[PDB]
């Protein structure tokens, strides 16, 4: 949802 | 004053949409699929194997919805009553047999509400209110034993479509080109074809072998082309690689040519296959004949099953090999098994056609043994 | 099904303004906003009561038995 | 890294290349097999200098690999290293020669020392995959960080 | 703040320049691969670092603004529900969607949706959602955010199962 | 670049044979007894790093392909500004992101690769 | 299988799937999705050879590489040089109604292939057709205000129908497979040749290639999601 290295 | 040729605006969209829903409503996928069954598919099934060793089936008629009464006339049946009275909103099936020395009732077909065959399809608004059926019912379902039943669309992969796939680091096969050919009508004989590329990058002589049905061994593709009448190397590679300049692809095949050297003619080719599909006591001709029939009916059936179409399959087999190589050469990515364009959604229509076929094939078996069990059908469908 | 007797939130009697409201639209060709204020529905709780109601009884009455 | 060398971004690079596995496949541009009959003079123009320069049994078939200088000096590799590695791979069962580190092209030439063209394609393969030029078995990527 | 929204918009507009230049660079074959990485791997790497820096800085700009009256901020200052990431997606940029650790893949041949052209690695094409929830998402931003959304639902199902068996 | 030949008579693949006495390369058939001399001495070539495939797809009707991006660079030949461009059609991970343009006026293929290392792009 | 694929756009709702085990395996068709019912290919396969499709039995590749190969329902029926005019015709025929709208025809120019689909089970949706047959300006949607007036004219009278639009080449049906070969405009407005700061930010219309235009983007949604207010301001899950 958020971005790469985070949630989708 | 409002130039009819003036560009359209974003707001003008809903008009085009309302028009869409005004014509199809919300469950046209259901209705349309089922109507296609009743109207066309139903008949087409009565003509497949519509003959026995004579007795042949002719035309089909689908009654409006009626009820089988115990101690009573056959009544007309309206959905509202079918629900309440735990019935099955179905209509009778009548065929047209031709008994030749060498109508007729045949089962009940449950009917989808609001389909051409249903009583509510032509009903006006007040006709509905009198019939105790909400004018808001969209109806893409069936009424079986009193309960409303829906056939959920079953999604599956499409047929007759080449697809190459890489393979797990362990297996001896580095790539596979697959097709699951089947016939549109008649009987859907789905005999899978697999063109495998043996050996991983860096293995010695990566060979290509196909997998024919009923044959207990993968056959080098060159032997198959020759079995199909295409004998010389040059001619075979020409069906695979369509560019005389693509030395890399041509090079990937060198080991294929070598792998099929021994077999230098159509008969020896056919015998080669016939043997991997026949016991050790069978005479040459029978073997060769076995391989001919296989390549004719079990091999790439979606193309043809008739006779003089060997060149048509050689080019298609070559096509598959082309696409397989095009992937092994890192020039195309292996096919995406999740692309929706290669899926298909089965609905009431298609679904109802598998049962009906199979069932009609049982009713057709019994006849080979007015001596007609109508229940074989009305039960299977209802079941 | 039918015009609620009163406004859920405050109690205002509203079960007596449905026919009026209906006429205020057809025969007087007014708009729901103006129509509602002229029926005395000033606070939005009572407004929504009518502006949002759905007279489904009219459809039930169309059934024979 | 060892105690007194944790800041030398350069010793870190050396150790990286000494651990990271490296086969000939990772440094080769292309491989070819030529019919080059006269072990002395060559059919290939560019390699005339390399054969003369090597004077201060063999089959007529030639295996010729073209190595890339980038991946080369990158993984800190010498023509002499790569070559001496291949040679000490195929005992006396293979004639090996290679251009020098100054020549503009990195090229290796090998001859089997009759079903030749075949043995060669197998040998060509063994080289690109089974020969370790430098590094440890299994260790593939090797990244530095601070 | 009216001004903050201008600052936030430009902050992203700046990231699309940084990403646009790394493209021209890479399209010229000037990008240098980081040892043990493909050009394309390090290319993506940078675009993702760029975009995230944007998302982040866009979020702080929004965080800083909110007064003490701001109820969302009041909840955060106390501990009860809400974090930076939440305020940031509502007010400033929503962020970059992603499935399996990468930007939205070319489902169609060489493109994310049939509305783009082939070989479009721009942020708009590959899943960066510029708008906040407040501003609303565009159809493309919406689908991409649903793709990312589904990934979470899927392994919330998995993660759920796999843990009830491990604990046992 | 091992462009190989087939038999004159039977159209079968030819194989590399050595004339030991005169030390030269021949290609014989293994079906009949045909045999010819060789064009080049190159018998086999394996490109670990390849370029072929990059340009695949440059067809005459390539400009009518609506999905393709268009630019207005200048082709080194006719200087026209009607271009259609795509990335490398090879499907390797170790590929660059260089662009290949196609002059829609004279169908000339040019690149954005500032390290242009080839002349034909084939 | 349970992941939301790109090719699901417009055909299956991106939001309505059940949580849990059936997640992503149980889908819902978007408001305007339909499913092919099936058509006979004979007519098409006949027209094809009447129009220059060389039979596979007489196809020699080294003698015509540039040839495009044609497939119908998976069958490679033949080859055809200059397929461009055949494709123009095929589309015109379908836009008349001489070829069933339901039929999917795709031309992959770079791949030298032309594929036709007549089988049942293919999911498709309707899009506005955009061609430049209009002199006055540039490329425009073939549906004009005059058409919409007739549509609404037939509404108010409760005869210009959805089928009329199909018959007059104004709208087309499109399946995921064909969707591959086209470029779609999101809003008919970005076919056009100091900004409200409250609006959401959007991208440009650098497209002089548009072949179609979405009827309305909110149609990617299914029935359930079509009831959520402002679903585009909500978190995905
Ligand atoms: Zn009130
Ligand atoms: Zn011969
Ligand atoms: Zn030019």
């Amino acid at each position: 949802i958020w971005g790469i290295g985070c949630n989708p | 004053f409002e130039d009819e040729s003036a560009p359209i605006t974003a707001e003008d969209s809903w008009a085009v949409i309302s028009a869409f829903f005004r014509e199809k409503g919300l469950v046209s996928q259901q209705l349309d699929s089922f109507n296609q069954f009743v109207d066309y598919t139903l008949q087409d099934i009565i003509c497949e194997d519509s003959t026995l060793i004579e007795i042949s089936f002719g035309k089909i008629y689908v009654t409006k919805p009626m009820v089988n009464e115990s101690d009573g006339v056959t009544h007309a049946l309206y959905p509202q009553e079918a629900r309440l009275r735990n019935l099955t909103y179905s209509s009778g099936l009548f065929v047209d047999v031709k008994k030749r020395t060498y109508k007729v009732f045949i089962g009940r077909l449950p009917i989808m509400l609001r389909s051409k065959n249903c009583y509510l399809s032509e009903a006006t608004e007040s006709d509905l209110y009198k019939l105790k059926e909400c004018p808001f019912d969209m109806g893409g379902y069936f009424i079986i034993n009193g309960s409303e039943k829906v056939l959920i669309a079953q999604e599956r992969s499409a047929g007759n479509i080449v697809q190459v796939f890489k393979k797990a680091a362990p297996s001896p096969i580095s790539h596979v080109a697959e097709i699951r050919s089947a016939l549109e009508k008649g009987s859907r004989f789905i005999s899978t074809l697999q063109v495998k590329l043996y050996g991983r990058e860096g293995s010695s002589a990566r060979t290509i072998k196909a997998t024919l049905p009923y044959i207990k061994q993968d056959i080098p593709i060159v032997i198959i082309f020759r079995a199909l009448g295409i004998i010389p190397d040059g001619e075979i590679l020409e069906h695979i690689c369509y560019d005389v300049n693509d030395w890399q692809m041509l090079e990937m095949l060198k080991p294929c040519v070598e792998d099929g050297f021994v077999i230098q003619d159509r008969e020896t080719a056919l015998d080669f296959i016939g043997r991997r599909g026949t016991a050790l006591g069978i005479k040459k001709e029978k073997r060769i004949q076995y391989a001919k029939d296989i390549l004719q009916k079990e091999f790439l059936p979606h193309i043809t099953q008739l006779e003089g179409f060997e060149s048509r399959k050689a080019f298609f087999l070559g096509y598959m090999i082309n696409r397989l190589l095009l992937c092994a050469l890192d020039r195309k990515d292996q096919d995406d098994r999740d692309h929706f364009g290669k899926k298909r959604l089965d609905l009431a229509g298609p679904l109802l056609a598998q049962l009906f076929k199979t069932l009609f094939k049982k009713l057709t078996k019994d006849i080979f043994r007015l001596a007609i069990n109508a229940k074989t059908i009305t039960s299977g469908l209802k079941y | 099904m039918i015009v609620p007797v009163r406004c859920f939130s405050c109690g205002k009697v509203v079960g007596d303004k449905w026919e009026s409201y209906l006429n205020l639209l057809q025969e007087d060709e007014l708009d729901e906003g103006t129509a509602l204020s002229r029926l005395g529905l000033k606070r939005y709780c009572c407004r929504r009561m009518i502006l949002t109601h759905v007279d489904l009884i009219e459809k039930f009455l169309r059934y024979n038995p | 890294l060892e105690p007194g060398h944790a800041a030398d971004q350069e010793q870190a690079k050396l150790i990286r290349s000494a651990i990271e596995h490296t086969t000939l496949k990772s440094v080769t541009i292309a491989s070819e097999i030529y019919y080059d009959p006269d072990p002395r003079s060559t059919v290939i123009p560019e390699d005339e200098e390399i054969i003369q320069l090597h004077f201060s049994q063999q089959s007529p078939w030639l295996l010729r690999l073209e190595l890339d200088r980038a991946a080369m000096n990158d993984k800190d590799l010498t023509m002499g290293q790569v070559g001496e590695r291949i040679k000490q791979t195929f005992k006396n069962d293979l004639f090996v020669i290679w251009s020098e580190d100054n020549d503009e092209k990195l090229i290796i030439r090998c001859r089997v020392v009759a079903e030749e063209d075949h043995m060669l394609k197998k040998i060509e393969n063994t080289m690109l995959e089974n020969i370790t030029l430098r590094g440890v078995e299994n260790i593939e990527r090797v990244v530095m960080m601070k | 703040d009216g001004p903050t929204m201008r600052e936030i918009t430009e902050t992203i507009a700046e990231a699309k320049k940084k990403v646009l230049d790394v493209t021209k660079e890479a399209q010229a074959n000037l990008l240098t691969a980081k040892h043990g990485m493909t050009l394309r791997e390090s290319f993506e790497d940078n675009v993702v670092r760029f975009l995230n820096e944007a998302r982040d800085k866009a979020g702080r700009l929004a965080e800083v603004n909110l007064k003490d009256l701001n109820n969302v901020k009041q909840m955060v200052m106390a501990g009860s529900k809400g974090s930076f990431i939440n305020i940031a997606q509502m007010s400033a940029c929503v962020g970059q969607q992603s499935v399996e650790g990468k930007r939205i893949a070319f489902g169609f041949v060489d493109r994310t949706l049939p509305h783009f052209s082939k070989d479009d690695y721009s942020p708009e094409s590959k899943g960066f959602v510029e708008n906040s929830y407040l501003r609303g998402l565009t159809p493309q931003e919406f689908f991409f955010h649903a793709m990312g959304g589904r990934e979470g639902l899927i392994d919330t199902a998995v993660k759920t199962a796999e843990t009830g068996y491990i604990q046992r | 670049m091992t462009t190989f030949r087939f038999c004159r008579d039977c159209n079968n693949m030819l194989y590399p044979r050595e004339d030991k006495e005169n030390n030269r390369l021949l290609f014989e058939c293994r079906t009949c007894s045909y045999v010819e001399e060789a064009g080049s001495p190159l018998v086999y070539r394996h490109e670990l790093i390849t370029n072929i495939g990059e340009t695949a797809g440059v067809v005459q009707d390539i400009g009518s392909d609506p999905t393709l991006p268009r630019s207005d660079r200048e082709c080194p030949k006719c200087h026209s500004r009607e271009n259609v461009f795509f990335q490398s059609q090879q499907r390797r991970k170790d590929t660059s992101m260089v662009l290949f343009f196609v002059c829609l006026s004279c169908s000339h293929i040019f690149t954005s690769d500032q390290k242009n290392k080839r002349t034909q792009f084939s | 299988p349970r992941q939301l694929h790109n090719t699901h756009w417009g055909l299956v709702c991106p939001a309505e799937t059940p949580e849990g085990q059936a997640c992503g395996l149980v889908k819902n068709l978007s408001l305007m999705s339909c499913i092919s019912v099936g058509t006979d290919p004979m007519p098409i396969i006949t027209f094809l050879s009447e129009w220059g499709m060389e039979p596979l039995e007489d196809y020699v590749p080294h003698q015509s590489p540039d040839a495009t190969r044609v497939f119908v329902n998976g069958v490679w029926h033949g080859v055809h040089r200059n397929p461009a005019r055949l494709m123009e015709t095929l589309r015109t025929l379908r836009r008349k109604g001489d070829i069933n709208p339901e039929v999917s025809m795709i031309r992959d120019i770079r791949e030298k292939e032309l594929k036709i689909f007549t089988d049942a089970g293919r999911v498709y949706r309707p899009l506005f057709i955009v061609e430049d047959d209009e002199s006055l300006g540039h490329k425009e949607l073939k549906v004009r205000k005059g058409h919409i007036a007739k549509l609404m004219a037939t509404e108010y009278q409760d005869e210009y129908t959805w089928s009329s639009l199909l018959n007059e080449g104004l709208v087309e049906y499109i399946d995921a497979e064909e969707e591959e070969s086209i470029l779609i405009a999101m809003q008919p407005e970005d076919l056009e040749p100091d900004v409200d700061p409250a609006k959401r930010i959007r991208v440009s219309h650098h497209a002089t290639t548009f072949t179609h235009c979405e009827i309305h983007p909110s149609m990617i949604l299914g029935v359930a999601a079509s009831i959520i207010p402002f679903p585009d301001h909500n978190q995905s899950p």
